[PDB]
DNA sequence: TTAGAGAATTGGAGAGTGTGTTTTTTTTTTTTTTT
DNA sequence: ACACACTCTCCAATTCTCTAA
């Protein structure tokens, strides 16, 4: 029965019914529907039978016009500020965390090589006010997930083992394959969570081999994290939350408040995502790559005569084409590596 | 049908409470919910049972009670007041 | 209702087989046993196939046919169990000897039956109630040899086997106790006083409740039945169950078994725990009644035990036949049998010849003894093995693991001290209590080999202190509250603490063993591993010609056999030794000697505990070991200095 | 239940040949058929109690 | 009835003209009949279906609308082939009257009718489908009665019958009571004789749905399959298999008179009548294949081409991969006759600086064995990675699954001392034994190890003992064969190379895709785990005189010379040179082990233990 | 459930006794504390509810931790007993 | 007074018909993952 | 289909009665 309709105190009330032929395979649980059948008994106290019901009748990509407007804000000069200016309108300042959120849902691009190796696509990002961009990352990105360091169970961020047979459930790293996971504190990480995360993040994968399970999970998904040591180093990119105290501010938030008790949109702009990772996937240029290692090798030498490693140019490579993959251009230019490394100043 | 039991207050001390088993008709039916405190009129009938006798090896018999009636705003004065 | 033609006519295969057993020689051999039947002095007959074929070959090279009724008995075995037995009762001689024939109820019956109709006159009842004897079949010798002679694992076992004689290779997992079985049920009359017989084969029957006799029916006489057991036939009976070794089990899967029946004197041959190889035929088991209309063609299937071969004979099995004799007669003239035997333990590893002395005082051990007041005292001998990573330790355990025809082998880490002792588990579904044996039971009267003996747990090792010294167990649970018999001697390997031996500490911080503990061991052999230029080529030069060649290098030394060995140890542990005066003194000296030794050096780095009086009895189990090995009959000195010595030498590698 | 009770199938070794009971067999158990029970375990009353 | 007849014809006159079918018919009856002399092989084949088009269009719609009329005549029709060629005469009682026809079972375009569990559905009863899922429940093996023989005493007459079930036979009849018969029309007494009669394999599974189907989080879907004869115990659970059979329904339905009012519904199943796995390993050479690995042994330099062509996308680390390659290759396994074992398998352990490539190279490995199941060291238990209880019932670990393979391991230092303890059974005896409430049992693992880890202090400190920066027992250590040390040390030119490297690789864009879209020579992978393959098949080198020469004094030279070496050398180093010569000659393809495979063997322990060549 | 009734039932009205209430498992005492907290006890599982009264008053025996007591120390310090548990006591 | 011919009453032999059957704790020993 | 419980039916065994030698 209807949750809006049940008397108060009680659990609702419920029929079980029947249906052939055509009328099969028409509806999926938790769906709000209408029906329209004869109600009867069926054989299953003293005279007492079961009711029925035998139904008789049941109710319940892109257009080339939507991708012209898409490409229309690609040729836009000032592309890259217009995005950023629509994430989290209301949070003053904070730029540079805007403009890493935007390469954390756009993503790199993933690669397979003929000796079988496998080349990671996602990015990942730490944040040390805070509470509402994680809200809107959630509510932006095409798919997402939302939690707390405890997590939802006892399975906690990655998995475990539960126990009477044994059994495995996956926690919020299997459940957001595919997409985006937001933690809302990274500090109340339980222990086995600490040490699995590293197998989480660099294979994208969780093993276990526990109590008679042998078995792999998928871990393929992108991490932003918030907290307030070495678990820094799996992060791309990591920065500090700042502060303004504004009294206009306040205000305006308050007679907003005090409105609801008395640049571009969401849901545009989660489309145009959708269209960016679906229909581009750009490549470096040489003149990139003579940037980036001479780049490299500066900074290394730079360190020597006063550290910087592979894993961190193979970060720089994919915030590269991340950036490219706004303009929707196939291939990563200069203009690209000198924003990536002008953003990498994390410290 | 409705299984009633005694209030605890009226249960003497140092002993279980006891039970009993209400059939409910046409117009009776969902006029109490479970946990309620409950008044019940109605004739005290009883009937054969195979398994009673079976188990107690001795010709006893199993009782039921059917209901005839069961128990448990403002003015403008209030208002005003 | 249909029928169809066959190439074997039964006729001529029962006149092959009555003169078979009339004819055949190595008198005619069956001939005898059939006598020593009349004579109620032989319970059963054991058929051979060897004698057989044996048997066609002969008739062939005479120049005559002769139908193959090796293959013919292999192929369809069931049947030809009557045939043997009705021609044994057609040619059953007559007695040699008195028997005192009233002691028989049926003879008795049957005589005043037969009186009966003789008065009256003025089959009767069935065969099987008067055979005294069983019949048994032998399967092929595979040297001589097809499919009976070749052992197939319970997986091979496909339903194309069902009704053929059959091998089978694999452990037993339980065993039940015996209880009778009905062949032949007797019931008397009451008003007509007349007696007759039903014969059940299936798993269930009906009784008899008229009596349909004709004289009796005749006269009208509505008489009422009763049974009596002191006419009835019974058997034996017992089932077992078999189930395939764990290292034949492909990967994946979980391992198979099978049922199996045993009937008459073969009762109580197979018990838990054997490595076997049973032969038998191979049946299905049929529904009857009610079951049987709705319990479509899928059918149940057991295995009819006929002849048991085990793959080690048990010490206890042995006795002196004049072939065991001939052999020991070799290792007895050829003289020094002590270090032949101790080189001959795992050839293939290099040096470690004391180690293997010791090792082979184990396997031969004390003499137990059982004072008149009630007290008994040890036999067993318990060793250990200390010694740094990588010197043979493992592999010279597992080398012993073989010759030993009891024996377990376990790991420190991978036991619990309950599965290691005995275990009290709620197994059935009716939540019942039941008592199961752990690993040291298994091993009753046989060696326990536990590796990695340093990892175990250190509350888990506390269970090992009774079985050590009073070789049994003693559990008070939960609705069970019994003591269980281990007769069972220890050897184990561990690595010094740290792993490598640290010369910095004493002895015993590096052992890390508790006083208790320490002491139970008779012989605790330290070895460590420091290089030298010139040993290390010679092990290299040993290690790679065995692995050139799969054997070892020799040159003088020929090892004996692992069969022979075993006939020479079991032929040892028969002997018991005694001690004399002049022995006691020397001992009785020598243990004041220790002692005080061990007072004066406790502070010492040279310290390796306190001698407790379980270092005298170690010095007597030793030298009654020695004693054995030599087949004496008393103990002599020279065994009591040879003992001294090997406890000696443990320590020596402290000094490098 | 090894009795005719109607409407109740039937469920150390007892007696047979009872014409009720067909090839059935009998057992039974004890028990006890009191008639009585005593226990041996306002300030007016009490005192109208006491003698 | 008259019409069963001429479909024998039809099928006869159909193996008449594809002529390929009788030349199965006759090398499956020439090789039975020869070892019989003396494994056998079944009396099945496989038909082609288009070649059945191709005939006959209205065979082939009745084959496969109509089974039930169809598949039965053409039996016959072979059985009657298989019949008339030659065969080996006087037959023994049990092959006069075996009941026991040849079978049929079928290939390619099925149309239609190839499905799968989800969209099975009732208009498809009675029709030839094929299937595919995950295999996830098996029964025991049970036999069957078909047939039995009977012989009465007085008359000398053998007399027979048969049965059926519904299950038996693709047409329906009367069903039979499983009653054995006891006497004779005649009123004569008889007798069973087992071994004349005929009983059969009986087995039943279950296939679902595979998960990478599953929408929405919904429940998954399954069938139940019969198998018999042949087809028993050839899968287990977990297989991705692919059936072929006919889809049928049984049973009342509660028509026969029940309490449900007839709502529930009717039992189905599909008739097992051929079975075909899915890769999801093996390959099988074709005669160029052997051609050419012939041909390429031959080269100077086999070994570095092969060693290369491993894991081309790493820059550096080349004695790494000579030493992965030949662990792939691995020594030979010796029994002697006492029953003493001596072990075959390399083990090696690698640890070094982060991000030095030790969790990718070890990544490789997973990709290029033919067995091989991966961990991390932190999410495995002692008795996980070994063996474990249950409801009695031992289940195995990852050690025991990878049986003949390889074992990865990442993360190796994570793992707590109880757990490490467990392992060291398992790296030289090869056995896990266990002794616990119930049970006593030995289990086989014969893998070998691979694994990786990180220093103590974060980062290796050559100004401390090696023993200070790998925290593990000397005992532990002795059992890997090569232990491997790696840094991540600062240079200029070397930077430069890595880095143009990497930049080099992230460039790459596969064959079929245009810029922009989302998606000395080398040997290719494909190519090199066949030369692993036949190598480890069809070579086993010996050893010689002129190898032990060097090993000898190799061994006798390193144990005794005082140097700071960084691992224990003890008995088993000896052991590792032998193992590596020999899979130096078995990369060679070499019958025996020769002089140069010592001292490459030699050369690289040196390299690994004492740090420089 | 067999419903059958507990030790603090049959003392109803009366005095129950127990003997070395150190040793009982904090698992169990919390249900002493639960029963004495309301002189009531409550059942409800496999269908059946019921609620009983217990008006029992407790006499209870303990040892100080150690074996014996502590002059340095305060009673809470010698006795393994909860804080909630040792408030409802009206004389120690 | 015996006995034999005819009629009436009762017993149970035995033939027939219908039926039923397979098939949430609470307490206590032990292994395993989790803090 | 295989033991049971219960019902139905026919036929001959038995005792009673009448008649005459
Ligand atoms: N004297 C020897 N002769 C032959 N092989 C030897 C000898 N000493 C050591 N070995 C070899 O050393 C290897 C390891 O033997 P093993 O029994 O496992 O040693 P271990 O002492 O038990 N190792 P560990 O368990 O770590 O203490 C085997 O391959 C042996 O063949
Ligand atoms: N030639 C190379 N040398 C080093 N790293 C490389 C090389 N080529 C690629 N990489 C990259 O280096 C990164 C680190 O590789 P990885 O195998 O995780 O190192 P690691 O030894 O496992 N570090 P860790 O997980 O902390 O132990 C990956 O992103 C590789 O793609
Ligand atoms: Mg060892
Ligand atoms: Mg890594
Ligand atoms: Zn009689």
């Amino acid at each position: 029965e209807i949750p809006e309709l049940v008397p108060v105190g009680e659990m609702p009330r419920n029929l079980t019914m029947t249906c052939d032929r055509y009328l099969t395979n028409k509806v999926i649980p938790g769906t709000r529907v209408t029906i329209v059948g004869i109600y009867s008994i069926y054989n299953s106290g003293v005279a007492i039978r079961t009711p029925y019901i035998k139904i008789l009748g049941i109710q319940s990509m892109f257009t080339e016009e939507e991708e012209e407007e898409f490409l229309q804000l690609s040729r836009n000069p000032k592309l890259y500020e217009i995005l950023t200016n629509s994430i989290a309108p209301s949070i003053f300042g904070n730029e540079d965390i805007k403009k890493a959120i935007v390469c954390l849902l756009m993503g790199g691009s993933k690669k397979i090589l003929p000796d079988g190796m496998r080349l990671r696509g996602d990015i990942n990002v730490l944040l040390l006010a805070k509470s509402q961009l994680l809200k809107f990352v959630e509510k932006v990105s095409p798919i997402a997930v939302y939690t707390s360091g405890k997590g939802s169970s006892a399975a906690g961020l990655t998995a475990s083992v539960q126990r009477r047979e044994f059994y495995l459930e996956g926690g919020a790293m299997v459940l957001a394959d595919g997409g985006v996971v937001c933690i809302d504190e990274f500090d109340k990480m339980r222990d086995e969570d600490r040490v699995a995360i590293h197998e989480a993040m660099e294979q994208q994968t969780i093993s276990i081999a526990k109590a008679g399970i042998t078995t792999v999970l998928n871990s393929r998904t992108s991490v932003l994290a918030a907290a307030n040591t070495t678990i820094l180093s799996r992060f791309d990119m990591i920065f500090i939350v700042k502060d303004d105290h504004n009294e206009e501010r306040d205000i305006s938030i308050a007679n907003h408040v005090i409105n609801i008790h008395t640049e571009i949109s969401i849901e545009k702009m989660k489309r145009y995502i959708t269209y960016c990772r679906l229909k581009c996937a750009p490549r470096l240029s040489p003149q990139a790559a003579e940037k980036l290692s001479s780049n490299f090798v500066t900074i290394r030498k730079q360190l020597l005569i006063n550290p910087i490693t592979i894993r961190q140019l193979e970060a720089i490579i994919r915030i590269t084409e991340s950036l490219a993959k706004l303009e929707l251009s196939p291939i990563a230019q200069e203009r690209h590596v000198d924003e990536a490394i002008r953003l990498f100043q994390a410290s | 049908r409705v299984t009633l039991q005694e209030a605890p207050g009226t249960v003497p001390p140092g002993r279980l409470p006891r039970h009993r088993e209400v059939i409910l008709l046409a117009d009776l039916v969902d006029v109490s919910k479970p946990g309620e405190e409950v008044e019940v009129t109605g004739i005290y009938k009883n009937n054969y049972d195979g398994n009673l006798n079976a188990k107690n090896g001795f010709p006893v018999f199993a009782t039921i009670i059917e209901a005839n009636s069961i128990k448990r705003s403002w003015t403008e004065e209030e208002e005003r007041e | 209702l249909p029928s169809i033609q066959l190439p074997v006519d039964y006729n001529n295969l029962f006149n092959e087989i009555t003169d078979f057993l009339v004819t055949f020689k190595q008198g005619p051999k069956y001939m005898a046993m059939l006598q020593k039947v009349a004579n109620r002095e032989l319970n059963s007959v054991i058929i051979d196939l060897d004698d057989i074929l044996q048997y066609q070959n002969e008739k062939f090279l005479q120049g005559t046919q002769a139908d193959d009724l090796v293959s013919a008995i292999q192929q369809n075995a069931n049947h030809f169990t009557e045939l043997f037995c009705r021609a044994i009762d057609n040619n059953m001689p007559l007695p040699t000897k008195e028997i005192d024939y009233k002691d028989d109820v049926l003879d008795v019956i049957l005589n005043q039956r037969r009186l009966r109709n003789e008065r009256m006159l003025s089959e009767l009842f069935p065969p099987n109630l008067t055979r005294r004897y069983f019949l048994y079949f032998k399967p092929l010798s595979q040297n001589c040899a097809a499919i009976s002679s070749k052992p197939l694992s319970v997986r091979q076992i496909k339903g194309d086997f069902l009704g053929q004689l059959i091998t089978v290779r694999g452990i037993i997992t339980r065993v039940s106790d015996v209880k009778p079985a009905v062949e032949v049920i007797a019931y008397t009359c009451d008003q007509c006083g007349y007696e007759v017989f039903q014969e059940v084969n299936s798993r269930t029957f009906t009784p008899l409740s008229e009596c349909t006799s004709e004289e009796c029916s005749q006269n009208q006489t509505k008489g009422q039945l009763f049974m009596s057991t002191r006419a009835s036939k019974f058997s034996a009976f017992q089932e077992c169950k078999i189930q395939e070794l764990s290292q034949q089990v492909p990967v994946g899967h979980i391992p198979r078994s099978l049922n199996i029946h045993v009937n008459g004197t073969l009762v109580r041959s197979l018990s838990p725990g054997d490595i076997v190889d049973v032969t038998g035929i191979f049946l299905p088991a049929p529904y009857t009644g009610f079951k049987a209309l709705k319990a479509g063609l899928l059918t149940e299937t057991y295995l009819e035990a006929q002849f048991v071969r085990q793959h080690k004979k048990k010490f206890a099995s042995f006795s002196l036949t004049s072939d065991v004799e001939e052999r020991v007669m070799e290792l007895i003239t050829s003289g020094d049998v002590y270090n032949r035997l101790a080189k001959s333990i795992a050839p293939e590893i290099y040096g470690n010849l004391d180690v293997k002395k010791a090792l082979l005082l184990l396997l031969v051990g004390g003499v137990d003894k059982r004072v008149g007041d009630g007290m008994k005292i040890r036999g067993d001998i318990n060793v250990c093995l200390m010694g740094d990573p990588g010197v043979a330790k493992s592999q010279l355990l597992k080398a012993i693991c073989k010759i030993s025809p009891r024996g377990v082998y376990t790991t420190g880490k991978g036991s619990s001290g309950v599965g290691l002792t005995a275990a009290v588990m709620k197994d059935p579904v009716t939540d019942e209590m039941i008592l199961e044996g752990g690993a040291l039971v298994l091993a009753d009267n046989g060696i326990c080999c536990i590796d990695e003996f340093d990892k175990m747990d250190e509350s888990d090792r506390t269970a090992i202190h009774e079985v050590m010294e009073q070789q049994t167990i003693s559990i008070s649970k939960a609705g069970i509250n019994t003591t269980l018999n281990a007769r069972t001697s220890i050897l184990a390997a561990a690595n010094p603490l740290y792993g490598r031996y640290n010369p910095r500490l004493s002895p015993l911080d590096n052992i890390n063993l508790p006083a208790a503990l320490l002491s139970r061991f008779d012989i605790l052999f330290l070895m460590l591993d420091i290089p030298s230029r010139d040993d290390d080529e010679k092990l290299a030069e040993h290690v790679t010609y065995v692995h050139m060649h799969n054997k070892q290098p020799d040159l003088d030394f020929t090892p004996v056999e692992p069969s022979k060995m075993r006939e020479y140890i079991a032929y040892a542990k028969t002997k018991r030794p005694v001690m004399s005066e002049a022995v006691n003194d020397y001992v009785v000296q020598a243990y004041i000697r220790l002692r005080q030794d061990s007072k004066r050096e406790m502070d010492s780095k040279f310290s390796f505990g306190q001698a407790t009086p379980r270092t005298l009895l170690g010095i007597i189990r030793l030298s009654q070991a020695l004693a054995k090995l030599r087949l004496a009959d008393m103990v002599d000195i020279d065994d009591v200095e040879e003992a001294l010595r090997l406890v000696r030498v443990s320590k020596e590698s402290l000094y490098q | 239940t090894q009795l005719g009770l109607p409407g109740v199938k039937p469920s150390n070794s007892g007696v047979t040949g009872l014409r009720s009971l067909g090839v059935r067999d009998l057992t039974y158990k004890i028990s006890f058929l009191a008639c009585h029970v005593i226990s041996i375990g306002d300030q007016e009353v009490f005192l109208n109690s006491l003698s | 009835d008259a019409v069963f007849g001429d479909r024998v014809r039809r099928f006869q006159e159909f193996l008449d003209t594809f002529t390929s079918y009788r030349d199965s018919v006759r090398s499956i009856q020439v090789y039975n009949s020869n070892n019989a002399a003396n494994n056998i092989l079944p009396h099945r084949i496989i038909i082609s279906l288009d070649d059945l088009r191709e005939f006959d269009r209205s065979f082939w719609s009745g084959i496969l609308v109509e089974p039930a009329y169809f598949i039965p005549p053409a039996e016959k029709a072979l059985t009657d082939l298989a019949d008339s060629m030659d065969d080996v005469p006087h037959p023994n009682a049990s092959a006069v009257s075996s009941r026991h026809p040849w079978k049929l079972s079928f290939k390619g375009s099925f149309g239609a009718h190839a499905l799968s569990p989800r969209t099975l559905t009732a208009q498809h009863l009675n029709k030839l489908v094929s299937v595919e899922g995950i295999v996830t429940k098996t029964s025991l093996v049970r036999p069957k009665l078909i047939r039995s023989v009977h012989y009465a005493a007085k008359t000398g007459r053998f007399h027979y019958r048969d049965y059926t079930d519904a299950t038996t036979t693709l047409t329906t009849r009367i069903p039979t009571p499983a009653i054995y018969p006891t006497e004779d029309t005649e009123g004569n007494k008889l007798t069973t004789e087992y071994g004349y009669s005929t009983f059969i394999d009986h087995q039943r599974i279950t296939v679902q749905e595979m998960p990478e189907m599953a929408p929405a989080g919904q429940l998954p879907r399954s069938i139940d399959v019969i198998l018999d004869d042949d087809l028993v115990d050839k899968t287990k659970p977990g297989d991705r298999v692919n059936v072929v059979g006919v889809f049928k329904s049984l049973g009342a339905g509660g028509m026969n008179q029940s309490n449900s009012n007839t709502l529930i519904g009717f039992k189905t199943l599909i008739l097992g009548n051929t079975v075909y796995p899915l890769h999801a390993a093996r390959q099988m050479l074709t005669d160029f294949d052997i051609r050419n690995i012939n041909k390429l042994s031959k080269k100077k330099d086999i070994f570095d081409i092969l060693s290369q062509s491993l894991a081309p996308s790493i820059y550096g680390h080349d004695h790494i991969k000579k030493a992965i390659l030949l662990m792939l290759m691995g020594g030979v396994e010796k029994n002697l006759e006492n029953g003493s074992h001596l072990r075959g398998d390399i083990n090696i352990l690698m640890v070094g600086d982060p991000s030095t490539a030790k969790s990718q190279l070890l990544r490789f490995v997973l990709n290029t064995a033919s067995l091989a199941i991966a961990t991390t060291g932190r999410g495995s238990s002692g008795v996980g990675l070994t063996a474990a209880v249950t409801t009695r019932r031992l289940e195995a670990g990852a050690m025991v699954l990878a049986d003949r393979g390889v074992v990865c391991i990442d993360e190796f230092d994570k793992m707590t001392d109880v757990d490490r303890v467990a392992i060291h059974e398992v790296m030289e005896q090869q056995t896990v034994t266990i002794a616990k409430a119930g049970i006593h049992t030995t289990l086989n693992a014969r893998c070998s190890v691979i694994a990786a880890a990180n220093p103590v202090f974060g980062q290796y400190d050559v100004n401390r003992d090696p023993h200070q920066n790998i925290a593990l027992p000397d005992s532990l250590l002795s059992r890997f064969d090569l232990l491997f040390v790696v840094t991540d040390d600062i240079n200029e030119i070397r930077d430069r190379s890595i880095s143009e490297h990497v930049l080099r690789t992230h460039r790459y864009l596969p064959p079929g895709y245009l810029e922009g879209e989302p998606v000395p020579k080398l040997v290719t992978i494909p190519f090199l785990r066949k030369y692993v393959q036949y190598a480890k098949e069809r070579v086993i080198p010996q050893l010689t005189q002129e190898a032990i020469n060097v090993i000898v004094k190799n061994y006798t030279d390193l144990r005794n010379d005082d140097n700071t070496k960084k691992s224990p050398i003890t008995a088993r180093t000896l052991e590792t040179l032998i193992r590596l010569a020999t899979a130096h000659a078995k990369v060679r393809l070499s019958k025996t082990v020769n002089k140069v495979d010592a001292k490459v063997a030699a050369n690289l322990l040196r390299f690994a233990l004492l740090g420089e060549d | 459930v067999v419903i059958e009734a507990g030790a603090l039932m049959l003392a109803d009205n009366g005095i129950c006794c127990i003997d070395e209430f150190d040793k009982m498992d904090i698992s169990d005492q919390v249900a002493i504390h639960e029963a004495m907290e309301q002189q009531t006890i409550s059942i409800a599982k496999a269908g059946i509810h019921a609620t009983l009264n217990a008006r029992t008053s407790i006499l209870a025996a303990a040892n100080p931790v150690g074996g014996r007591y502590n002059r340095k120390l305060s009673l809470r310090g010698n006795l393994n007993m909860t804080a909630p548990i040792m408030s409802r006591f009206d004389l120690f």
